[PDB]
């Protein structure tokens, strides 16, 4: 039933297949909802979605800066169509700092964790996080253990130096009388990409997020 | 009286061979800088570069016109047909020659127009033309509504296409040279046509004591045939 | 930072603005351009291409019959053969030309026009006809004498089958009065009229009826301005 | 009844009749409504409206880049006059990619299809789509068939290389309590126009969108 | 031309909708729309401006579009020779400047509102010829320069 | 990008401002100017 | 192959391809086989005679254990018809 | 100040734009790059 067609493919040049263009696309890395836990907390990683993970697992070592764009949307409940122009606070917490536990925790005024204050009805917030790893490049794969303790023996393949930090987003505005749900979309665009040691592509379904186990099909 | 000789075929003409090059371009070849990015074509300068004389058609007083689609008209004729059936990629020009045989007591005018990418249409229906309607081979088609060129345009404005006039009191021959007319360097001969040679009788053929029928002869010669290589070594 | 202040029409979207935009595919590398014959740089190149006219204005004639005017032995000298109003915006022989169809996309036009006629009779068929030009604002001739008294060529189609007329200048536009709803139509800018000087002479074996076809095109001094929408099709009501 | 007037038309110059100016006008190519199917999907073409189609069919081959401006409007139902400032997502899907089927389909996070996030109360979104055809120019007319299959024989005049892609527009914001209708207007301004092989203008009414059939009048 | 729109509601909050407006300039050689959703609103040859109520006022420049070298403030003549034109003394069809059509693209909202449009015209690159005595008497019409008492 | 900040009277419309605007007909090519006698450059020429 | 897996991330591809075959029999094992190339649009051979009649190499794997074929050109893309829902698949560009 | 006017798509966020952004850690001084073998510049190197 399929029509067997063809075309005279006329093309030249290799600038499109550059690694800077291969992995340099802004991809959605997380999407979460919270109805006014009570705030958005998520550790930054590129393995959340299978497509981006498969693309990134084509190399062993990758070094890049991170560009983050936060796109918030609000939907009301029960009665006008007037969405409040709330103020949002997105704070980046590095690995060596504690993360907030509640909406009004003390860490929201850290003065060392960078924070962005932006409004709902404004252009989406955007900030660039540099290459913060302790090593020269991130390890897409790690054949080893964090330490010698029996606790670390259950953490095969986890290198503590590969964590990228936490992004905590909250609504600074107090509880409004109305009921609303906030949806947060995080877009990550790597910059200044450098990649080393290409690897065979993944051909089998993933069974977990941190072990590279495989199952049927 | 001169002759148009191409390969092993020759046509005797009435010295009216004022050739009309379509858009002022001679068919030359695929340029070198356009061939690096695509498959490399060879140049079969074989018997493909000869005139193919189709069967003569009858011009009557009620004729609406005839059209031939290229390279569909030559897809099953001679060495060109063989090369078309064995190669999947082709690129060639054409040199159409139209001749008429009439006495000094005949009258009529033919508009020999080469229409590129002539997408044939239908009349009072939404369904597109079927395969048999378009691909007519060497027999050729017959215009149903020559006033609209069978496509909703106007024959009056068809003069913008590469054309020649055959007025029986002035001349009886037309010669249009067609270059490569496509948006791609090469194309597929079996299911796409580049030119449509149309012969529309603008002024009806008339006479009082004549034969009431004159023959029209169409001769088409591919000019710069190029096909994909079928014998590149794989070592 | 740079101290800036916003202007009127800051966030407006004008359909005729000329600004750069954000590329959606910054690294696509489109298909290389190859040579394709018959490129067009100016729309004026289209109107200088010769195109047929519908010189047969007899009511009821349809299709191909509209493109030719018949000369027969029954036609008497002198009789009016055809009349071509040189207005490319009203109904007439010029309405089917490429020049008219392109100019219908514009409002103001001016320049010179070329016109050619072809006699498609038999070889020995012979006769004389008079082609007359009437400048704008003049009176269209009504007989052979008036046509001869004006600018004209006595065409003997037995000798040569093609004659070419050069119209000096045509002009026109579209008008609308200020405080009135009355329609305003551009006035006539002349005619081209044919009158039979001598009756058609043909041999016994040749046909007793012949035909004349005509062509029209603009010169290189033609010009157009203020592009508009062609009313050629229309039929749209609610911007479907 | 018509007044026979005239004027001394004084003009010179040919810069206005350039092909870059003849076809280089931003024209409305589509206008669709959807009440919060549930989203806007439309394959880009210039044959939707008869005027633009007749203008474009004056040439056989045209090569141009596409500039698209999206103008959204919202009208409420049943009770204040406060139009919500919803967020819209217009994504361009090339020919070699799948298109979404529902509002929350997976293709909305493709990361390879370009997308634009813009608000109702903002300036209209605008992006430029380059010349994406596999050939050197688009074919306004095609005298041939896609293939040799009997299915393709019913598709005369359709060249698969001439498709321009899909534009999918949705409301990222969830279903608000109020009822609203969104109207989308798509404006296309060709850029860098090149045209070849002029053709006689269409003189007869169109009978369909993809066959150049003709009927009376 | 600068277009300054204002909206006043009827009957109950003070929230003025941020409607979208479309101002299109129609030259003399083009037809004008007859209804809100007429086909001419998508002319693609008449320039149009899309702007919002809560935005800076729209502004566009219309060049010198007259068929003559200058507009005629006074015309001592007639459009033509027809008896219809004889009732149109002083009206030169070449002096018309075009039409400005403004509509609300947004559909009919549930609330009732009135839109007020103010059009401001600032001439640019002025050239003037042949000064005339000033008008000293009240005008009696818009297109005839008739005069009455006082 | 260029870091900019808005000023008082940023979106205002003053009837006596002098700013360039967007041309509605970018390629119109208006009618050439011809010589017309009795041009006036200054209104002071009228009072003399 | 790696080539296919990488190219699956792109739409249009063109160029030449290298191909190698290795015989992993014993040392004294010997024999002859025929490797044939069919250009795009041709008919896949059905017997030894047709394969010999086309572009081919007679490979004697007893002598050398590795043979390398150079494919001149392969090409392909992804297509979608304009006003039809019929699927369009790129045609075959040859066999080995 | 500088008289400016906003364009269509002024506040839009296009997923394929190429603009500089605000650095979150202006004085971080990242880890120096060291030599790692087997670098890849073009994805075409993988298919060969």
């Amino acid at each position: 039933e399929a029509i067997q067609t063809r075309a005279v493919i006329n093309q030249h040049g290799t600038s499109e297949t550059l690694v800077e263009n291969f992995l340099g696309r802004a991809a959605l890395v997380m999407m979460k909802d919270f109805e006014y836990q009570n705030f958005f907390k998520w550790t930054i990683n590129t393995r959340s979605y299978v497509q981006l993970r498969r693309k990134f697992e084509l190399f062993t070592y990758i070094r890049f800066d991170s560009e983050i764009t936060i796109v918030p949307t609000i939907r009301l409940y029960t009665s006008y169509s007037g969405l409040p122009n709330l103020t949002l606070q997105a704070m980046f917490v590095p690995v060596g700092a504690p993360t907030p536990k509640s909406q009004d925790s003390y860490e929201w005024q850290s003065a060392c964790n960078p924070s962005v204050f932006f409004k709902i009805d404004d252009p989406p917030a955007r900030m660039t996080i540099p290459f913060m790893c302790i090593n020269s490049a991130y390890g897409m794969f790690y054949d080893g253990f964090a330490g010698f303790e029996k606790t670390a023996n259950g953490l095969y393949g986890i290198n503590p130096a590969n964590t990228m930090g936490n992004l905590c987003i909250r609504v600074v505005n107090a509880y409004q009388p109305v009921q609303y749900t906030i949806t947060i979309r995080i877009y990550l665009k790597p910059k200044h990409i450098k990649a080393w040691v290409p690897r065979p592509p993944r051909t089998m379904p993933y069974m977990s997020i941190a072990n590279t186990n495989y199952t049927g099909h | 009286v001169l002759q148009l000789k191409l390969g092993n075929s020759a046509i005797v003409t009435q010295e009216a061979a004022n050739m009309c090059c379509a858009y002022g371009e001679w068919p030359s070849y695929l340029p070198d800088n356009e061939a690096t990015a695509i498959d490399k074509p060879t140049q079969p300068e074989t018997s493909t570069d000869r005139f193919y004389t189709l069967k003569s058609v009858k011009w009557e007083g009620t004729s609406t016109g005839w059209w031939w689609k290229l390279p569909d008209a030559l897809n099953q004729t001679g060495m060109f047909g063989q090369n078309v059936q064995y190669h999947y990629l082709y690129r060639s020009g054409f040199l159409c020659h139209v001749q008429c045989n009439a006495t000094k007591f005949h009258q009529g005018a033919l508009l020999v127009v080469a229409i590129p990418e002539h997408q044939l249409g239908k009349y009072n229906t939404g369904t597109s033309a079927s395969f048999d309607d378009v691909m007519k081979g060497k027999t050729g088609g017959v215009f149903t509504h020559p006033y609209v060129l069978d496509d909703g345009t106007s024959l009056a404005c068809s003069l913008i296409f590469p054309h020649q006039w055959i007025n029986l009191r002035t001349n009886n021959s037309a010669t249009i040279m067609l270059p490569w007319m496509n948006c791609a360097p090469m194309d597929f001969a079996l299911r796409h046509n580049q030119w449509t040679l149309a012969i529309i009788p603008v002024v009806p053929l008339n006479t009082s004591g004549g034969t009431t029928m004159v023959p029209i002869t169409v001769s088409i010669a591919p000019m710069c045939c190029e096909f994909n290589g079928l014998r590149n070594a794989i070592t | 930072g740079v101290p800036t202040y916003l202007l009127p029409g800051s966030s407006q979207f004008m359909t005729t603005d000329d600004h750069s935009s954000a590329p959606a595919f910054p690294d696509f590398s489109p298909t290389p351009e190859i040579h394709i014959p018959g490129r067009v740089h100016n729309m004026l190149e289209l109107v200088q291409v010769e195109s047929m006219m519908e010189i047969n204005n007899v009511a009821g004639s349809s299709g191909m019959e509209r493109l030719r005017v018949e000369i027969s032995v029954q036609t008497d000298m002198d009789a009016l053969l055809f009349n071509i109003p040189l207005d490319i915006q009203l109904d007439g022989p010029l309405r089917s030309t490429l020049l008219a169809n392109i100019a219908r996309y514009y409002t103001h036009w001016s320049g010179s026009m070329e016109m050619t006629f072809m006699f498609c009779g038999s070889f020995m068929a012979t006769g004389k006809v008079i082609l007359c030009y009437t400048p704008p604002g003049g009176s269209c001739p009504t007989d052979r004498e008036s046509a001869m008294l004006g600018t004209h060529i006595v065409w003997d189609f037995g000798l040569q089958s093609s004659i070419t007329l050069v119209i000096p200048w045509i002009s026109g536009s579209h008008f609308r009065m200020f405080n009135s709803d009355a329609k305003s139509i551009n006035a006539n800018v002349g005619y081209v009229t044919c009158f039979m000087q001598t009756n058609l002479i043909v041999p016994k074996e040749a046909a007793t009826s012949t035909y004349i076809i005509g062509f029209a095109a603009a010169k290189n001094d033609f010009s157009l301005r203020l592009m508009r929408d062609s009313p050629d099709i229309g039929q749209s009501q609610q911007l479907e």
